[PDB]
C-alpha cells in the first residue's frame, strides 16, 4: 500500500480515446437541436420540476455526469451562453466533432502539441476569416435589427411570435443606455427585469414603460390610480428600529413609561411630517411599515408600499429616476419620484399588481410575459434572453456575419487555400479542421433531413466561386440559399468567441494523457 | 403468464375505484355494515354497548353518534353517514340510531333497483321527490302539541321516552329531576341554553340516589375555615389572590438600610389593607382559579373569609352566572352592585370526595347542577350521556312545538302515505319511491328485532291496525304480546322537529352517496 | 390491482352475543376466585408485588383488585365498583364482588 | 460592553440621533476632503451608500486587506484603521489621499470589477485572464504565477543558464572524468 | 446513448416518448371526461390523511390526484392556470388537450412529422379564433342574460335546485358589486361557511358576518342600531420597543407602578369612550367596534361598564369589506378621531353557532360589500360548493366584464367544425391534414356531452351537423335529449375569453407538447 | 371484483384489457414492421446462451424474441401455424392484425 | 419525476437496441477495440502477446486466432 489507497488512474492513449469517445457522446446528445427545423427537449429537474427548452446550455446546465471533460465540457457552454447567449445551439456541437477528427491523427502517432501549433494557428486566419467576410450594419435602423433579431430568433419556438419580441426585446434594449460615462454608455440586462405571469396569451405580455410589483397598497383610503405621482424609495425601515448600543432604560416615576410610549409615537409621526414635507405621493420601502405612521401617511393620502426587494427599489429608481434614500431628515427633493406618467395598481387575477407606466424617458424597464404556464413562459424568457442578448452585442459591435454556414464554408476553402500553401506535416491537421468546419450546415440539413452529402458537395462546390460568399443552407427548403436575401443575419462577435471556444476547448482535452481519482480534502 | 398490462400507471400506489362496481357493490355493502353494526342500537329493547378506543379507555354506550366517534372508519362513504348523523346528533340529540336505520335502509333498497337497472339519477330524484313528499305530509300527523312550558308533569311525561329509548331501567327518577332540571332553569340568558346544565360524576351510592341541586358545585378544596350563610357575600376575581404583579419587572431595589425594614413590613401592610377593603364590603367567601398570597389567605383567614381556589376559565363563567356577580380582574373593589351573592355554600363529603356546594334558591332563574350517584363511572358517563340527549330533547322541545307519535306508528303512516302516493307518480321512478316507502319499515322491523319477536306479521298487524286511521297505535315492547300498542296513551311520541330533520338528512346522505361513481384513494 | 375497502382498522376486534356474553360472566367468575378466599373471620388475603419487585401485601380485595391490573373491561367494572364501594363502607368490598 | 441607561427619557432621541449622525459627521469630514474613492474592508452601510450617492462617490466594502496594501503602495495612498491626529481629535487629511488617472468598474463576463489604471505614485501592474473555462484559467495563471517568479529571479539575479538540458549534458562528463580524481570508491 | 455518461440516468426516444405522452393524456381525458355537461358526476377523493372531497372541477382533481407523468403535471400547471383565469371548462380544455394529440398522433403514425401538422394547428386556430372574435354575441348585463349564464354555469356542479338557489345571490351580489367599471372580487366577496342546518339555505347577507365572538357576557348579543369602529391598534397591553428596565423601592409605588403602566391604554380606551360618549350621548344608539389585533380584558371591561361591543383579532382584509361595508372611517390614531371617521350599521346581532362565534351585519343602506354566508350540512359539501360559488363567480365576472357572451354546449364547436371543415388547402396542402384533425379535434365537447348523457355519439354529431339554411344556427346538443338547440334560445351561453383562451391555451400546450422527443432524467443523488 | 375471491388473483376490465391487447399488439407490430421487404433489414438476436440470429423472418424472431404479454404470445401461436403453412407474409399477419385493431380501435 | 413511461414493456429484462445508434456508434466502437485489441499483433516487427484463460493456461501468443480464441467476448 504506497499511493493514496483505492483512488484510480489511468495514462495514455486509453485515456485519450476515452475523452474522445465522451465528448463525441456531449456532442452527439443535442445535435437534434439547432436550426430552425431543429427540436425541443423537456427535463426532469432532480427535485420534480419540469423544464422545457431548446437552448442547449441549460440543458446541459441540467446534466450530470461522472466523466470530467464532459463536465469540462459543460461549463464551456455555459460559458459561452453567458457571454454570448445563443450558438449553444450549436457551439458544443462544432467542439466534440472537432475533437472528433482531432482524434483522427492520434493514431497517426502525431504528438497533439503540433496539432495544436496548427490549431492556434487555424484560428488566427479564421478570426482574420470572419473580420474580412462581415458586414458593418447601422444600428440606428430598426427593422434590419428587427430582421436581424428574427434572424436571430427564427430558432426556438416563439417563431411564431417574431414579430412580438422582435420589438420587444428592441424597445428594452434601446431604453437601457447610461450615458454618465461620458459617450461610453453601457446598457444592463439585469435592469432588464422579466415577469413571467401565466394566463391570457403571447399576444397579451407587452413592455411595459416602468416597473411591475407584485405587491400591494398598505392600505385601502391610498388611491389605487395616479397619473404624475411622487415616489419615495425609502432604503431605511418606517418604524422604531433599535437603539444599537444595548441601550436600557430606569424609569421610576409613574408618568415615565407612558411618556416614552408616547416618544415613539412621537419618533414615528416626526418621522412623518419629514416625509411630506417634500410634498410627495408614493412611498416604497425594502423594510416594514408602521401601520401608525401609514396612519399618518394615509392621513396624508401618499401612497405606500413595504417591504420591496431591493433590485426592484433601484430599478423603480432607475425607472423614475430618483434615488434611494434612508434618511427621512437627510431626503432630497432631487430625487423626488418625478418621471412618472402613470401610476396604477391593477388585479390580475387573484393578484395586484403595481403599475408604473409612462416616465419620460425610463432607463429601467420590466418585460411583462402573459402566456400560459410559467414552464412555457420560463422557456419563452431564456430565447428573450439570448434575444436581448444578441442585440446589445450588436449594440456591441455593428459588424454582422451571414450564418447559414455560409461563412462557415468561406473559411473552410479559405484554410483550403492556406492549407495547399503551407506545406509541412501540420497541414493535414489544418485541413483537417477545415474538415470539421463543414458539418453544422451538414447538421442542419438533418434537422431538416435531405441528402446532406449532395447538397454538401454542392455547396463546396457552390462556394469554391469567390464571387459568391453569402451562399448558405435555408431552414426549411434544405437548399443552397444566398444568405442577402434570406436575411438569416448574426453579430459577428458571436461567431468569433464560437470558433474562440471551440478552439480553446480543442487545446485543452488535447494535452490531458491522465486520470487521477480520490483526491480526500 | 404472470404478466398483466396497464394502460395507465398514473398512480404511485392508490385506489382507483371505478366502473359503479364498488358503487353498485362496495358502497353499498359498506353502510349495511354500519346498520348491522348499530342494528341492535335503537329500541327501548335496544341494549347498551361498550368499546375501548385506540387508547384503550372505556366506553359503554346506546348512543350511535358516540360509538361512531369512537369508531375509526377508513372506508369515504361510511365516515359522510358517520359525520352527517354527528351534525345530526349536533342538531338533534338522539335520532343517530334512527337515522343510520334510515341511512342503510335506502342504501339496502336502493342498490336493488340500482341490481334492477333504474337510472342512478333517477334514483336521486325519486328518493328527492318522495322526501320532500314525506317532509309535506310529516306535519299531519302531529299529536299532542304540550304547552305548557315551565309545568313538571307535562314535560316528564314527554321527555319520559327518551330517557326510556337509551334506558330502560329507571325512567322515573330520571325524568322528575330532569323534569326539575328544566323547569329550574327559565330563559335566562335565552331559552335554556343545553350548555346551563352541568353534570357532575359521583361514583358510588347507586343511581335512585342520585339528585339535583338548585345550585352548583366543585368537587374542590379549600385554604381557610368552612361556612356557609343564610346571606352569602361572594367574591369572584379571575385575579389570582396576590399582591397584583406587574407584568414588567419591577423588582425592589434599595439605596438604604430602613428600605428593607420598611419594604417588606408595608408590603404586609397594604395587603392586609387590600383584604380589609374587600370585608369592609362584607364579603365572605372569595373565589378564583389564579395564584393566592399566602399572606392574603392569611389575611382572609383573620378576616373569617373563605376562598376558591384553581378553576378554569369555564368554572368562574358558570358561577359568575350563578349570583349573577361580576368577576372582577381588578383586586380591590369588592362592587356592591357586582357582589356574589348566594343561598348558601359550603363544602361537602359525598363518595369520599371533597366538595364545595353552592346550594342555591334562585327566583330570577339559575343554572342549577345535577348529582350524579352511583357506582361505575362508565355508567355516569352514559347515564350523564342518554340524559344530557333528553336535555337537548327538552330544548328541542323547548323549540317550537309539536309533539308526534313515537314507537315507528308514524313512520307505518308515513310508507302507506308514501306507498299511496307511489302509485299516482306512475313512472318509471314509481318502484324507487315505492322502495323509498318501504325503506321505513326497517324502524319497527329493528324494534322488533330488538324486541326478538316475528316481525313481519308485527308489521302487518300494524299495517292492518292502521288502515283505520289509527295513527296513536303502535309497536307494544312486551313478550307476552308481539302484536301492538297504543302509543297516545303510552304517551310514546317524539319530535315533530327531530323526526323532520333525520328525515331530510338521511335523504342527504343518500343522494351524495348514492351520487359518486368512481373513486380514487392514496395511500396514507 | 383494486382491494375491497374494509370497514374499520385491520385488526379492530368484535366478538358479538351469547359467546361474546357468556365469556365476561367466566372473566368475572375469574376475578372473584382471586378474591373468593379473602374475607371472613377465618378469611384470607393476598400478597401481590409489581413489576418494580415492590411487593404489596393486602386483604381488602379492593385494594388487591386496585393492585390487579386488569385488560379485560368488563372485569375493570367489577374493579370501580370495589373503589366505590370503599369509597362507601369499606371491607365486604370483598363480599361486594362475589 | 458600555450599556445606556436611562432614567430620563427626553434626550434618547438625541441619544439614538447621534449613534449615527457620528458615522455621518465620518463621512461627511472625509468627504468634505473632496476624496472621490475609497475602500474598506470594513462592512459598509447603506446610510453611507445614501450620502456617497449624494456625492456621487466612489466607495468599496469588504477589499482584501493584501490588494489595497498593494493599492496603498500602488496609488500612494495611506490605507487608514481610522481617523485620528497626533492631537486627540480624529481628523483627516488630503495628503492621507492615494492618486490615479482613472477608475472604472467593468463587467467581464457579466460582472463589474474594478479598474484602476495609473497610478501616478507608484507605476502598478495587473493582468486580467480570458479563456474558455475556469479549469483553463486558474492553470495558466500558476505558470504566470512561475512565469513571473523566474524572470524575477533573471531580475533577482542577472546571470542565465541555458534551457533544454545543457546542464547535465556537460555535468555528466566533467563528473564523469571528476569520478576519477578521488580514485576511491 | 448519454446511458454511456450515466447509467443511473434514464431517457426515452422520439418515438418512445411520443408515444407516452400521448398516451398520458389519452388516460388522463378519459378519467376525467365523466365530469363537464349538467349530467356530469363530480368525484369524490380521499387524502392519506383521511380528507375527503365530491368534486368535479377538474383542476382539483388534478392538483389532488397525485399522478407522476410529467406532461399532466404540465397540463395540470395550465389548468391550474386556466382555474386561476376562469374556473370551468379546465374539465373541456385537457378533453380538448389529448383528444387534439389522439387525432395528432393518428396522422403521425402515418408517418407525418409533426412539424408540418403545428403550423396546421397554427393557421387553424387564427381562422378558428377569426371566427370566435365575430360569433361572440354582444350582451348588455341584463340581470337574466347573467341570471341564466349564472345558471348555465352553476348547473355545471349541484343539483338543477342547489344553483338555481345560488343563482340569484351570485347575481345579485355581481350587480351590487360593480363600481360601474372595475370589480377585484375579493373585499366584496366574503365565503364564509357555517355547519348549520342545510345546504341550500346557504344565502347572500346583505351585510357582513365574521367568523368570532365578544369576549364577555355582558357583551351585547344583538343591537338594533350600529356605530361601527373600524380599527387596528392593539388595546391589549404592549410595552415599549426599547429595553426599559424599571425599579421602584416602595410596594406603594409597585401599586403606582400597577397604574401608571394601564394609564396608557387607559387614555387609549378613554379616547374612544368619550366619542362613543361624544357619538352615543341617546341610549337607543348601540356601538360596536372591530379590531384586528386583540384587546384587553381590562379593557373589554372598559367597554363592558360602558355596554360597548367590540371585536378584536380580524384578517387584514375583514375592515376592507367593513369600510366596504358601513362606510366607516378605518384609521390607528384614536388622537384624530372625529364622529365623521365613523361607520353605521342599520341592525348588528351575533350568531353563536357550535363552540364558535360568528357575528352579523345588517341594513347598510348602499353597501358596497356583500357575504355568501354557506350554510352546510357536511363539511366537504361546503368544500365542494364553495369552488362550485368561486367558480360561478369568476364565469359572471368575466361574463361583465366581456360586453360579449359566447353560447354554451359546445354549438360553437360545431361552428368551429364546418367553418374549420371550410377552409379549402389555401394552406400549403400538407398542413389541411392538421387543420382536418384539429377541426375533428373540437367535436369532442358535444360528443363527450352526449356521452356523459348517454346518447349514442356518432348519429347526434351527424344530426346538429345540420346548419339549416342561410340561418345555419348556432346549434347545440340537447343535455336531455341529445337534441339540436339553441343555446341562445335556451339561454345557455359562455364567457368569450374563456372560449378564446382555452383554444390559445390548448394550441400552445399542443404544439409544444407534439415538439419533444426524448425526456431526460439524469439528477444528483 | 374477484379481488374480493382472491387478493393474490389479478384481473383487468373491459376498456382496461382491450386498452391493453391493442397497445399489446399494436407495440408488436411496431417492431417487426422494419422487416418484411427486399429493402427491409434482417435482425440479429442474442442467446441467453450466446447464439445468435441475423433473420427477417419475425417468425424466428416472434418465436425468440421473449415477451409476456399473452395475446402476444397469443399471436406467436397463430403465426407458427402460418410460418409451419408458409414461412412469410407471417410478417404482414401481424402487421396486419394490429393495424386492423388501430382502426378499430 | 423518477417516473418514465414505457410504450413497450415487452421485455422482461433484457436488451433491445434500435434508432442505428448502436449501428453507428456501439458495433463500430466494438469492431475498433478489436483493432486496437491486435493492432500490434501482426509483424516481424510485430510482438507476441500472452493471456491467461479462464482456467488459468498459460499462452504466449503472436498469432490472433489463437488468442482471439482465448477471448470469451460477448
Amino acid at each position: 500500500l504506497v499511493l493514496s489507497q483505492n483512488t484510480k488512474r489511468e495514462s495514455g492513449r486509453k485515456v485519450q480515446s476515452g475523452n474522445i469517445n465522451a465528448a463525441k457522446t456531449i456532442a452527439d446528445i443535442i445535435r437534434t437541436c439547432l436550426g430552425p427545423k431543429s427540436m425541443m427537449k423537456m427535463l426532469l429537474d432532480p427535485m420534480g420540476g419540469i423544464v422545457m427548452t431548446n437552448d442547449g446550455n441549460a440543458i446541459l446546465r441540467e446534466i450530470q455526469v461522472q466523466h470530467p471533460a464532459a463536465k469540462s465540457m459543460i461549463e464551456i457552454s455555459r460559458t459561452q451562453d453567458e457571454e454570448v447567449g445563443d450558438g449553444t445551439t450549436s457551439v458544443i456541437i462544432l467542439a466534440g466533432e472537432m475533437l472528433s477528427v482531432a482524434e483522427h491523427f492520434l493514431e497517426q502517432q502525431m504528438h497533439p502539441t503540433v496539432v495544436i501549433s496548427a490549431y492556434r494557428k487555424a484560428l488566427d486566419d479564421m478570426i482574420s476569416t470572419l473580420k474580412k467576410i462581415s458586414i458593418p450594419v447601422d444600428i440606428s435602423d430598426s427593422d434590419m435589427m428587427l430582421n436581424i433579431i428574427n434572424s436571430s430568433i427564427t430558432t426556438k419556438a416563439i417563431s411564431r411570435w417574431s414579430s412580438l419580441a422582435c420589438n420587444i426585446a428592441l424597445d428594452a434594449v434601446k431604453m437601457v443606455q447610461f450615458e454618465e460615462n461620458g459617450r461610453k454608455e453601457i446598457d444592463i440586462k439585469k435592469y432588464a427585469r422579466v415577469e413571467k405571469i401565466p394566463g391570457g396569451i403571447i399576444e397579451d405580455s407587452c413592455v411595459l414603460r416602468g416597473v411591475m410589483i407584485n405587491k400591494d397598497v398598505t392600505h385601502p383610503r391610498m388611491r389605487r390610480y395616479i397619473k404624475n405621482p411622487r415616489i419615495v424609495l425609502l432604503d431605511s425601515s418606517l418604524e422604531y428600529k433599535k437603539g444599537e448600543s444595548q441601550t436600557d432604560i430606569e424609569i421610576t416615576r409613574e408618568e415615565d413609561f407612558t411618556r416614552i410610549l408616547q416618544m415613539e409615537e412621537e419618533y414615528i409621526q416626526q418621522l412623518c411630517e419629514d416625509i411630506i414635507q417634500l410634498k410627495p405621493d408614493v412611498v416604497i420601502t425594502e423594510k416594514g411599515i408602521s401601520d401608525l405612521a401609514q396612519h399618518y401617511l394615509m392621513r396624508a393620502n401618499i401612497t405606500a408600499i413595504r417591504r420591496v426587494r431591493k433590485t426592484d427599489n433601484n430599478r423603480i429608481a432607475r425607472a423614475c429616476g430618483a434615488r434611494i434614500v434612508s434618511r427621512p431628515e437627510e431626503l432630497r427633493e432631487d430625487d423626488v419620484g418625478t418621471g412618472a406618467g402613470l401610476l396604477e395598481i391593477k388585479k390580475i387575477g387573484d393578484e395586484y399588481f403595481t403599475f408604473i407606466t409612462d416616465c419620460k424617458d425610463p432607463k429601467a424597464c420590466t418585460i411583462l410575459l402573459r402566456g400560459a404556464s410559467k414552464e412555457i413562459l420560463s422557456e419563452v424568457e431564456r430565447n428573450l434572453q439570448d434575444a436581448m442578448q444578441v442585440c446589445r452585442n450588436v449594440l456591441l459591435d455593428p459588424q454582422l456575419v451571414p450564418g447559414g454556414g455560409a461563412s462557415e464554408m468561406a473559411v473552410a476553402h479559405a484554410l483550403t487555400e492556406k492549407s495547399k500553401a503551407m506545406t509541412g506535416v501540420e497541414q493535414w491537421p489544418y485541413r483537417a479542421v477545415a474538415q470539421a468546419l463543414e458539418v453544422i450546415p451538414r447538421t442542419l440539413i438533418q434537422n431538416c433531413g435531405a441528402s446532406t452529402i449532395r447538397l454538401l458537395t454542392s455547396l463546396r462546390a457552390k462556394h469554391t466561386q469567390e464571387n459568391c460568399e453569402t451562399w448558405g443552407v435555408n431552414g426549411e427548403t434544405g437548399t443552397l440559399v444566398d444568405m442577402k436575401e434570406l436575411g438569416i443575419w448574426e453579430p459577428l462577435a458571436v461567431k468569433l468567441q464560437t470558433y474562440k471556444t471551440a478552439v480553446e476547448t480543442a487545446v485543452l482535452l488535447l494535452r490531458i494523457d491522465d486520470i487521477v481519482s480520490g483526491h480526500k480534502k | 403468464p404472470k404478466a398483466p398490462g396497464f394502460a395507465q400507471m398514473l398512480k404511485e400506489g392508490a385506489k382507483h375505484f371505478s366502473g359503479l362496481e364498488e358503487a353498485v357493490y362496495r358502497n353499498i355493502q359498506a353502510c349495511k355494515e354500519l346498520a348491522q353494526t348499530t342494528r341492535t342500537a335503537y329500541g327501548p329493547n335496544g341494549m347498551n354497548k361498550m368499546v375501548i378506543n385506540h387508547l384503550e379507555k372505556l366506553f359503554v354506550t346506546n348512543d350511535a353518534a358516540t360509538i361512531l366517534r369512537e369508531l375509526e372508519v377508513q372506508h369515504p362513504a361510511a365516515k359522510m353517514i358517520v359525520m352527517a348523523s354527528h351534525m345530526q346528533e349536533q342538531e338533534v340529540g338522539d335520532g343517530t340510531n334512527f337515522v343510520l336505520v334510515f341511512a342503510g335502509a335506502l342504501l339496502e333498497l336502493a342498490e336493488e333497483l340500482l341490481r334492477i337497472g333504474l337510472s342512478v339519477s333517477e334514483v336521486i330524484e325519486g328518493y328527492e321527490i318522495a322526501c320532500r313528499k314525506a317532509h309535506e305530509i310529516l306535519p299531519n300527523l302531529v299529536c299532542c302539541s304540550a304547552k305548557n312550558l315551565r309545568d313538571i308533569d307535562e314535560v316528564s311525561s314527554l321527555l319520559r321516552t327518551s330517557i326510556m329509548s337509551k334506558q330502560y331501567g329507571n325512567e322515573v327518577f330520571l325524568a322528575k329531576l330532569i323534569a326539575q332540571a328544566c323547569v329550574s332553569i327559565f330563559p335566562d340568558s335565552g331559552h335554556f341554553n343545553v350548555d346551563n346544565i352541568r353534570v357532575c360524576k359521583i361514583l358510588g351510592s347507586g343511581i335512585s340516589s342520585s339528585s339535583v341541586l338548585h345550585g352548583m358545585v366543585f368537587k374542590k378544596e379549600t385554604e381557610g375555615d368552612v361556612t356557609s350563610v343564610k346571606d352569602a357575600k361572594i367574591a369572584v376575581y379571575s385575579c389570582p389572590f396576590d399582591g397584583m404583579i406587574t407584568e414588567t419587572k419591577g423588582t425592589v431595589l434599595i439605596k438604604t438600610a430602613e428600605e428593607l425594614m420598611n419594604f417588606s413590613k408595608g408590603e404586609e401592610n397594604l395587603m392586609d389593607a387590600q383584604v380589609k377593603a374587600i370585608a369592609d364590603t362584607g364579603a365572605n367567601v372569595v373565589v378564583t382559579g389564579g395564584k393566592v398570597a399566602d399572606m392574603a389567605l392569611h389575611y382572609a383567614n383573620k378576616y373569617n373569609i373563605m376562598l376558591v381556589r384553581l378553576n378554569s376559565k369555564w368554572d368562574l363563567r358558570r358561577l359568575c352566572k350563578t349570583v349573577g356577580a361580576t368577576a372582577l380582574p381588578r383586586l380591590t373593589p369588592p362592587v356592591l352592585e357586582e357582589m356574589g351573592h348566594c343561598d348558601s355554600v359550603y363544602l361537602s363529603e359525598v363518595g369520599d370526595t371533597q366538595v364545595v356546594v353552592f346550594k342555591h334558591e334562585k327566583e330570577d332563574g339559575a343554572i342549577s347542577t345535577i348529582v350524579l350517584r352511583g357506582s361505575t363511572d362508565n355508567l355516569m358517563d352514559d347515564i350523564e350521556r342518554a340524559v344530557d340527549d333528553g336535555v337537548n330533547t327538552f330544548k328541542v322541545l323547548t323549540r317550537d312545538k309539536r309533539l308526534v307519535p313515537g314507537g315507528g306508528a308514524t313512520e307505518i303512516e308515513l310508507a302507506k302515505q308514501i306507498t299511496s302516493y307511489g302509485e299516482t307518480c306512475p313512472g318509471l321512478e314509481q318502484y324507487a319511491i315505492k322502495k323509498f316507502a318501504e325503506a321505513f319499515e326497517a324502524i319497527p322491523r329493528a324494534l322488533a328485532e330488538n324486541s326478538g319477536v316475528k316481525a313481519n306479521e308485527v308489521i302487518s298487524k300494524l299495517y292492518a291496525v292502521h288502515q283505520e286511521g289509527n295513527k296513536n297505535v303502535g309497536l307494544d315492547i312486551e313478550a307476552e304480546v308481539p302484536a301492538v300498542k297504543d302509543m297516545l296513551e303510552a304517551g310514546i311520541l317524539d319530535t315533530y322537529l327531530g323526526k323532520y330533520w333525520a328525515i331530510k338528512l338521511a335523504t342527504n346522505a343518500a343522494v351524495t352517496v348514492l351520487r359518486v361513481d368512481q373513486i380514487i384513494m392514496a395511500k396514507p | 390491482m383494486p382491494t375491497p375497502v374494509i370497514l374499520l382498522k385491520e385488526g379492530t376486534d368484535s366478538s358479538q352475543g351469547i359467546p361474546q356474553l357468556v365469556s365476561n360472566i367466566s372473566a368475572c367468575q375469574v376475578i372473584a376466585e382471586a378474591v373468593r378466599t379473602t374475607l371472613g373471620p377465618r378469611g384470607m388475603d393476598k400478597l401481590i408485588v409489581d413489576g418494580r419487585g415492590k411487593a404489596t401485601i393486602s386483604n381488602d380485595g379492593a385494594t388487591i383488585l386496585k393492585l390487579l391490573d386488569v385488560v379485560h373491561p368488563a372485569a375493570k367494572t367489577l374493579v370501580d365498583i370495589a373503589k366505590s364501594q370503599d369509597a362507601e363502607v369499606g371491607d365486604g368490598t370483598t363480599s361486594v364482588t362475589l | 460592553g458600555v450599556q445606556v441607561v436611562i432614567t430620563d427619557p427626553e434626550k434618547l432621541d438625541q441619544i439614538r440621533q447621534r449613534e449615527s449622525d457620528i458615522t455621518k459627521e465620518r463621512i461627511q469630514k472625509i468627504l468634505a476632503t473632496g476624496a472621490n474613492v475609497i475602500l474598506t474592508t470594513g462592512g459598509i452601510d447603506d446610510m453611507c451608500l445614501k450620502y456617497f450617492v449624494e456625492a456621487g462617490a466612489m466607495a468599496v466594502r469588504r477589499v482584501l486587506k493584501r490588494d489595497l496594501k498593494r493599492i496603498a503602495k500602488a496609488s500612494g495612498a495611506t490605507i487608514l484603521s481610522t481617523l485620528a491626529n497626533l492631537e486627540g481629535e480624529e481628523t483627516f487629511e488630503a495628503a492621507m489621499l492615494g492618486q490615479a488617472e482613472e477608475v472604472v468598474q467593468e463587467r467581464i463576463c457579466d460582472d463589474e470589477l474594478i479598474l484602476i489604471k495609473n497610478t501616478k505614485a507608484r507605476t502598478s501592474a495587473s493582468i486580467i485572464l480570458r479563456g474558455a473555462n475556469d479549469f483553463m484559467c486558474d492553470e495558466m495563471e500558476r505558470s504566470l504565477h512561475d512565469a513571473l517568479c523566474v524572470v524575477k529571479r533573471v531580475l533577482e539575479s542577472k546571470s542565465v543558464v541555458p534551457g533544454g538540458g545543457a546542464v547535465e549534458a556537460a555535468l555528466s562528463i566533467y563528473l564523469e572524468n571528476y569520478a576519477t580524481s578521488m580514485g576511491s570508491r | 446513448a448519454v446511458k454511456t455518461l450515466n447509467p443511473k440516468a434514464e431517457v426515452a426516444r422520439a418515438q418512445a416518448a411520443l408515444a407516452v405522452n400521448i398516451s398520458a393524456a389519452r388516460g388522463l381525458q378519459d378519467v376525467l371526461r365523466t365530469n363537464l355537461g349538467p349530467k356530469g358526476t363530480m368525484k369524490m377523493l380521499v387524502s392519506g390523511a383521511g380528507d375527503i372531497k365530491l368534486t368535479k372541477d377538474g383542476n382539483v382533481l388534478l392538483h389532488e390526484m397525485q399522478i407522476q407523468h410529467p406532461t399532466a403535471s404540465l397540463i395540470a400547471k395550465v389548468a391550474t392556470a386556466q382555474d386561476d383565469i376562469t374556473g370551468d371548462g379546465t374539465t373541456s380544455n385537457v378533453l380538448i388537450i389529448g383528444e387534439l394529440l389522439k387525432q395528432a398522433d393518428l396522422y403521425i403514425s402515418e408517418g407525418l412529422h409533426p412539424r408540418i401538422i403545428t403550423e396546421g394547428f397554427e393557421a387553424a386556430k387564427e381562422k378558428a379564433l377569426q371566427f370566435l372574435e365575430e360569433v361572440k354575441v354582444s350582451r348588455e348585463m341584463d340581470r337574466e342574460t347573467l341570471i341564466d349564464v349564472a345558471r348555465t354555469s352553476l348547473r355545471t356542479k349541484v343539483h338543477a335546485e342547489l344553483a338555481d338557489v345560488l343563482t340569484e345571490a351570485v347575481v345579485d351580489s355581481i350587480l351590487a358589486i360593480k363600481k360601474q367599471d372595475e370589480p377585484i372580487d375579493l373585499f366584496m366577496i366574503e365565503i364564509m361557511e357555517m355547519k348549520h342546518k342545510s345546504e341550500t339555505d346557504t344565502s347572500l347577507i346583505r351585510g357582513l358576518v365574521l367568523d368570532h365572538g365578544a369576549r364577555h357576557p355582558d357583551m351585547k348579543k344583538r343591537v338594533e342600531d350600529a356605530y361601527i369602529l373600524t380599527c387596528n391598534v392593539s388595546l391589549e397591553y404592549e410595552k415599549t420597543e426599547v429595553n426599559s428596565g424599571f425599579f421602584y423601592k416602595s410596594a406603594e409605588e409597585r401599586e403606582k407602578l400597577v397604574k401608571a403602566e394601564r394609564k396608557f391604554i387607559e387614555d387609549r380606551v378613554k379616547k374612544i369612550i368619550e366619542l362613543k360618549r361624544k357619538v352615543c350621548g341617546d341610549s337607543d344608539k348601540g356601538f360596536v367596534v372591530i379590531n384586528q389585533k386583540g384587546i384587553d380584558p381590562f379593557s373589554l371591561d372598559a367597554l363592558s361598564k360602558e355596554g360597548i361591543v367590540a371585536l378584536r383579532r380580524a384578517k387584514r382584509r375583514n375592515m376592507e369589506r367593513l369600510t366596504l361595508a358601513c362606510g366607516g372611517v378605518a384609521l390607528n390614531s384614536f388622537d384624530d378621531l372625529s364622529p365623521d371617521c365613523l361607520g353605521h350599521a342599520g341592525l348588528v346581532y351575533e350568531y353563536t353557532l357550535g363552540e364558535e362565534k360568528f357575528t352579523f351585519i345588517e341594513k347598510c343602506n348602499n353597501p358596497r360589500s356583500v357575504t355568501l354566508l354557506i350554510k352546510g350540512p357536511n363539511k366537504h359539501t361546503l368544500t365542494q360548493i364553495k369552488d362550485a360559488v368561486r367558480d360561478g363567480l369568476r364565469a359572471v365576472k368575466n361574463a361583465i366584464d366581456d360586453g360579449c357572451v359566447v353560447p354554451g354546449a359546445g354549438a360553437v364547436e360545431v361552428a368551429m367544425a364546418e367553418a374549420l371543415i371550410k377552409h379549402k388547402p389555401s394552406v400549403k396542402g400538407r398542413a389541411q391534414l392538421g387543420v382536418q384533425a384539429f377541426a375533428d379535434a373540437l367535436l369532442i365537447i358535444p360528443k363527450v356531452l352526449a356521452q356523459n348523457s348517454g346518447f349514442d355519439l356518432q348519429e347526434t354529431l351527424v344530426k346538429i351537423q345540420a346548419e339549416h339554411s342561410e340561418s345555419g344556427q348556432l346549434v347545440g346538443v340537447d343535455l336531455n335529449t341529445g337534441e339540436p338547440m339553441v343555446a341562445a334560445e335556451v339561454g345557455v351561453w359562455d364567457n368569450y375569453c374563456v372560449k378564446k383562451q382555452l383554444l390559445h391555451s390548448c394550441t400552445v400546450i399542443a404544439t409544444n407538447i407534439l415538439l419533444v422527443d426524448e425526456i431526460m432524467r439524469a439528477g444528483m443523488s
